[PDB]
This record gives C-alpha cells, structure tokens and sequence, in this order.
C-alpha cells in the first residue's frame, strides 16, 4: 500500500549540477523531477529534502527536514520560510508535502530551489523550459475578468490528493573517510563515539567486521585500501540515481505524489467579434486581435479547404 | 607521457588537473594532493597547533591522533 | 473604426466630438459588478 | 510522455556484476569496468581499479499521464443514426432510426 | 488617441431601466436582464433575477 | 524512437508496458556517483 | 432607516434584503467597479498631475 | 471649477484582474489607467488609492 | 439537466462550479454553501463557541447572536 | 547574467549611488554544443577563464 508515515523515511544528499558557486556539488535540496502540465502555469518539484515535516518525521507545516553534511548522518529541521523557488524571478509557493513542492513560476530556462538564510544556505538549479501556457484558441497574459468558461486541468492545491506514487527503498552504505586515521604507516578505524562501524579492507585479503573502538587493522598501509560505514540507518530513501543501492533493493514502501492534476474550468478571453463584408460568393472578415487568435475556416461540402491561422493586429 | 590537459601521478597514470589540488586523494601514492598550497581546513575541520587538518570529532576522543598530541592535551580539552 | 480619424473634433477642447470606435457592450458574466466591453484599436496608433 | 527511471547504481568493490533481464519497458543494463566512485564522504570502494558499476534505465508512465494521454484506435465501417420529426396530419412523432 | 470612458454602472434591483440618448462621442448603451451584481460586501440587490 | 507511440500499453495501469526510446548508457567520467544516459525525445511531445 | 436590531416582516432568507449606510458623502471617481448614485451628476473635478511638457 | 481639496474625496475599492494570488479580487490599489506618452520612459498610473494625503 | 461543468441546485438552475463552495449564497435555497468542508472563518470574523462564523462587530453588542449566545456571555466581555 | 548594461551600486549609506554603462553581456559556451550551464557528464575541453 501507499503510506504516509514519514517517520519511516529520511531525506538524502543528491548531486546538483548547479549549486550556489555555479559548480556541481552534493546538496540537500537536489531537484529530481520537474513537472509542468498545469494549464495555470504551476509546477511540481521533487527535492531530496522533506517539507512539511519535522526532524522526527511528524507533520509540521512550518518545518522541513534535510540531511546534514555532518559525518553522523544527521537530520536537521529548519523553517519553511527559508525555502525559495525561482525560475527567472521569484515563484509563489502553493503547497508542500514530503519531497514535493508546488510553485507558480514565471517563464524561464531553469528551476531553482534555495535555502535563503542560515548555516545551510544553498541552491539547486536544473535546466527546464517553463513556458507560458494558455487555454483555448486565444492568447492571454493572465486570465481575463470577462470571458467564457473552458475545461482546463490544473494542479490541485490540496496535498491530500495523489497523482501516483514513488518507490521507497532501503538506504545503502555510506562510507566516510572521517573513520580512517592513517597514523604513520598503519590504518586505524575510528567509530563515531558510541556507534558501530563495519569496515571492509583489501589489504592483501578481504577483511570485514563491526567495531566500536580503535582498530589497528592488518597489513593496511594506506587508508584508500579500507572503507567504513554505519549500518544503523534504516529509514527508507527515494530511488535516486545519486545513492549506491543496497544489496536488497526491493520496494519497502510507497509515498504519494501530491497535487494531482484535476479537471476544472478556466476563464478564457472572448475576442472582438469581426465585421463581415458580404460580396458575391465570399465574405471579408475585418478582424481585431491584440494577442494571437485562431481563425479556423472550412467549407461545408465534400472538400473542406480548412484554413488555420494565428492572427495578431488589425 | 600525456598532454598538459592531464596531470601525471608518480605512477604513470595521469588524472586531469581538475582532480589535482582538490582535497581528494586520487593518486595511488597521493602525489596529486601533497604538492599544492591548498592547506585550508574545512568549516567543520579542527586545526592542530601543528597545523594538521583533523576532524572536530577527533578532539578529546580519549586517544592521541595528531602528531603533537594537541588534540588530547588537557589544556586543549579539559578532563 | 480601426483607421485614422476614427475620433474627430473641431478642436481639442470642443464639445462636439464625433467618434466611431466599434464599442460592443457584452453581457456581464462574473458575479462582481462589471461593464464588459470590446473595442477597435486606435486608428491614431495604427497610423503612427 | 515517458518518465525515465534510473535506479540507484549498484557497485561491487572487487568483483564483477552481471546484466540480468527484466521485463520493464526499454530496460537497458550495462556494466562498467573500473569506476572508483565518490559520495559525500570520500571513496565508496576500497578496491583501486576493479570496481564494477551496474547502470539500469527503464521508462514508465509519467504521473500526469492519467490526463495527458492519447488513445490509438482502429475504426471500421461507420453507421448512420438519424432522428426524425415526422408530421402526418396533426400528429408529431419523434423517432430514432438506423 | 481616444480614452474609453466607462461610467459607473447603474442597477435597478426590482424594475426596468431604459436606454437614453446622449450626444457624447460613440455613446453606446445597453440594458441587461438578470444580473444580481456583487461588490465587496455581498449582493447589491434584493430581487433574484 | 522519437515517433508517436514509442511507448505503448494496453491501459494506463497495465504492467505490460513496451517501449523503445533509445536509451544509451554512457561510461561514467566524473568521480561522483553518476549514471549518465542519453535518450530520444518523447514521441508524444513531438507529435504534440 | 433603523438604528438598532429590527425583526422586519415576512422575510425567510437574507438574500431578500439589502442594507447600506447613507453616512458616506465623499466624492469618488467615475469608476466601472462602483454602482452609481441615483444622482450621477458631476460634483467636482480633480487635477491630473504631471503634465506633458 | 477644479478643486485640490481631497477632504471632499475618498479612495475606493476596485476589481483588479490580477491580485497577489493570481486571481481577480477587490483591491484598494486597483489600476485604472496607464499613460505612456513620455519620451524618457516615464508612465502615469491611476490608482483607487490616494497618495500624498 | 446540465453538463458536469455546472452544479445543479435543488431548484432547477445550475451555476458554475467555481460559484459553488466559495462563500456566497448562490441558489435560492443556499445549496451551494451548506454542503462543503469550508469551515475556514475569516480574519475579521470571530469564531463562536458553537463553531459558527459570526462577525467580530456582533461580539457582545448587547444582543445574542449565536445559538448558545456566547457573544453576550459576561465571560467573553466583562460587564 | 546576460543583459545590455552593467551597473555598479552602493546599496546603502550616505554615498548611496549607482552607475550604468552600456555593454552587451551575452551567454558564452565552449565547443560545438550549446548549454545553459556545464553538464555533469561530458568531455574536457580547453577553455580560458578569469582567475579568481
Ligand atoms: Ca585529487
Ligand atoms: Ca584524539
Ligand atoms: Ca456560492
Ligand atoms: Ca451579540
């Protein structure tokens, strides 16, 4: 089934192609997917951080949890007031739940998710063409006051609606080089205080064990010949292309994708009705259009000589 | 040999310059890191009185780690 | 409508202004108070 | 519109991985010989150049496809159903015929 | 260039309104049947249609 | 690949999805863990 | 015109009644978003600043 | 005669086609007219609010 | 009847789906309002103890407003 | 970012000023393929940049 227990899940660190310093880096706000199928110009953003939940995983609308750069696999919580979405200029935040954000964005060539203040100030920019979307056969900048109602599909602002699911998988190993010492010509295993660390070494032969203290190792002359990770972590993580999978990568659970595409009605402009000049076997249409408008014609006989034109101007 | 677009390990295999003086050991003998002047320590990295770059967790952990022992001196961390 | 001279007057401060700008008054649709209208472009702007 | 699913890479430190067969759509599997990958925390494998990486990529239906989808149909002979308003005398009859 | 002057709309809540003749430039007047208009504060008439 | 119907299924919620989108998996070049891939454009989008 | 609560007569829903205040007397613009008074005569004129010079 | 006495006038609420929430709403800063005939790029804006008073 | 793009009141007339569940009484019997979960009550609108939205001005005005009359309760306003 | 002018400002204080000159700043790319920002996977080409 699809669960909403975020105590069983955890955020993670992705590889953003464009961090604040305009270089690839490891980020807590990596953007995985961007969806723009809404007729009102809203987008769905998947982030490696979880929004709307506190550190323990309980629901809290004002808090978001993320993965710290600290070598202890810590989850830190900050206020959602530091989350900024932008494409070319700032975007309006319409909702948040788990890895997902909904934003009303102006057109642009990129999508940026930012932590605008604090110690963990960071950004993630992915390439995405956000264009202007309009409903019907007449262009507009924003929906007019007067017009006709047309069927359009928008992203529901409610986070209790689902548009699918995403698979939760067991967390993989994470080797940290802070657990290696390399004192003089010997390698020492350093667990993080009261934690158990499993090591793997190819110093001549394969050595593995779980330890809680300094370990001298055997025949290990360099620290690159050993790795050390902690198997304490059990909280599920997304199927991300920036994490090394577990030996058992079966689906542990499923999470909802909020902001489902629902049918609604939009307000679309009604153009200036043309003046018809009538002559022998024909008409003239004096057409006034401020923004591109569609003119479709067809003969009602055997051969419909269909014309379709986008008209701007008089 | 290899082009100036690549930096030669002291092994025979050459990695690109972006991998040299980047804080990561990617030479078998480490000849891509212990030559450049990038001696900076990270935000969370403790600094010995000897100048070595040691993680902050290693400080007063109960066992000497840094060459001069300043990480475990009673003055540097009271016991 | 839509051409030069769609609004004419003997002076700028005259009281006998004559115009033909194709003002179509549309049926109100929204619940809020609204005079919906559509009109031709300024013939002066088109000529400019 | 398809959604490309790239699962988490599988790396084996000193060892070889095999490309298995899966029934998913456009399942592409490839094995690369020596990688030495890095996460946040340094090297993830102890082995120098014997590190094998397994890349998987298949495609799925995008979540918004429940609305933005196209149906391909094959249409055979067409049939005409007409509605008539026959008036005979002073009686009006409404009927639907093939 | 012309400036389109749209005066404040006139509504009669239970009754009929009549178009009058005015000498202003391109004076267009129309009368609509059932409106029930809303302002900031709710409906402005007591009749329904 | 690159044409209408590059991905086909009997229903939207079916588990028999067939596709041919020309997924070429590239050899990783950067040190950070990466699955580099290149693909054809969505035939649905091109037909749109 | 009333200055306290009033029960009225024979009204079952509030949509059959409207209530407004006549205290307001300050002139307003000839805006398309306001319903006009029974006397829509020009009460005054206001300058349009920033002349084109 | 044209008056400069704004004690006789009052601001009002208009119907802005585009408010903060990307939807029409009743606003105290409704933009009525915009004039751009200046050759140096300046524009004149009419607002249901009154500024400088 | 009329299309699913409209809401049919229990009178014989259908108004647009946006006009339903938006805070205005649109049908002659107010069916578009007394059906939703729109329990949000406005900023200037005080929330009575019985769960009903009652405007802040009515609050202890000397006359009861709510079913339980919490507005005139001396606990709410000292008198 | 790309634009048609360059501006230098003192954003506060008594000497709160600005200066704008006309200069075409365009988007520059290296090689035979266009990009918005450098990708993650690719080949390494010789480029000339301003040393920080
Ligand atoms: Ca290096
Ligand atoms: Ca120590
Ligand atoms: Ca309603
Ligand atoms: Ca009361």
């Amino acid at each position: 089934s699809i669960t909403d227990d975020f105590t069983l899940t955890s955020p993670y660190l992705g590889f953003c192609p464009y961090c604040r310093h305009s270089a690839p880096c490891f980020s807590p706000i990596k953007i995985e997917n961007v969806w723009d199928e809404s007729d009102d110009g809203s987008i769905r953003i998947q982030v490696s951080a979880q929004f709307g939940y506190n550190q323990a995983g309980t629901a809290d609308v004002t808090k978001f949890r993320y993965m710290s750069y600290d070598h202890d696999h810590d989850i830190k919580e900050d206020s959602m007031e530091k989350i900024a979405i932008s494409t070319s200029g700032p975007c309006r935040r319409l909702g948040h739940k788990g890895y997902f954000l909904l934003a009303q964005c102006p057109p642009g060539d990129s999508v940026t998710v930012s932590i605008t203040s604090g110690a963990s100030e960071n950004s993630c920019t992915v390439e995405k063409k956000i264009r202007r979307k309009f409903v019907g056969r007449e262009e507009y900048l924003f929906p007019p006051v007067h017009g006709k109602l047309l069927k359009c599909h928008i992203y529901d602002h409610l986070k209790e609606t689902s548009a699918g699911y995403i698979t939760m998988h067991r967390p993989g190993p994470h080797a940290y080089k802070s657990y290696l010492k390399e004192a003089s010509g010997e390698v020492y295993i350093k667990p993080p205080s009261g934690k158990n660390v499993t090591y793997e070494c190819k110093c001549g032969d394969y050595s593995t064990g779980i330890v809680s203290t300094q370990t001298k190792m055997n025949g290990c002359t360099k620290a690159r010949q050993c790795i050390a990770y902690t198997r304490d972590q059990t909280k599920w993580v997304f199927n991300s292309p920036d994490l090394i999978r577990h030996t058992d990568h079966s689906v542990q659970g499923k999470l909802h994708i909020p902001f489902r595409l629902t049918p609604t009605v939009c307000r679309v402009p009604l153009a200036h009705t043309p003046t018809v000049t009538k002559w022998f076997k024909g008409i003239t249409l004096h057409l006034t259009a401020t923004r591109p408008t569609l003119l479709t014609t067809r003969k009602l006989g055997l051969r419909a000589d269909a014309t379709a034109e986008w008209i701007t101007g008089t | 040999k290899c082009e100036p677009s690549q930096f030669q390990c002291t092994n025979g295999r050459c990695i690109t310059l972006l991998w040299k003086c980047d804080g990561d050991e990617d030479c078998v003998d480490g000849s891509d890191e212990k030559n450049c002047v990038k001696k900076t320590c990270a935000e969370s990295d403790f600094v010995c009185n000897n100048g070595q770059c040691v993680p902050s967790r290693w400080k007063c952990d109960g066992d000497p780690d840094c060459e001069d022992g300043s990480d475990e001196s009673p003055e540097q961390c009271h016991m | 409508p839509g051409a030069f001279g769609d609004i004419q007057a003997s002076s700028l401060y005259a009281t006998d202004i004559v115009a033909r700008t194709d003002i179509r008054l549309l049926k109100p649709s929204v619940k809020n108070i609204h005079v919906p209208y559509t009109q031709a472009v300024s013939g002066y702007e088109m000529w400019k | 519109k398809f959604h490309t699913v790239i699962p988490s890479p599988q790396v084996k430190c000193c060892g070889s991985l095999e490309c298995k067969a899966s029934s998913k759509a456009d399942y592409t599997c490839r094995v690369f010989g020596g990688v030495y990958p890095f996460m946040w925390g340094g090297a993830q494998c102890f082995c120098d150049s014997e590190n094998t990486q397994l890349s998987e990529a298949y495609v799925e239906f995008a979540p918004d496809c429940t609305i933005d989808h196209a149906v391909a149909l094959k249409v055979h002979t067409a049939a005409l159903k007409v509605g008539l308003r026959i008036v005979y005398g002073n009686t009006t009859a409404h009927l639907d015929t093939f």
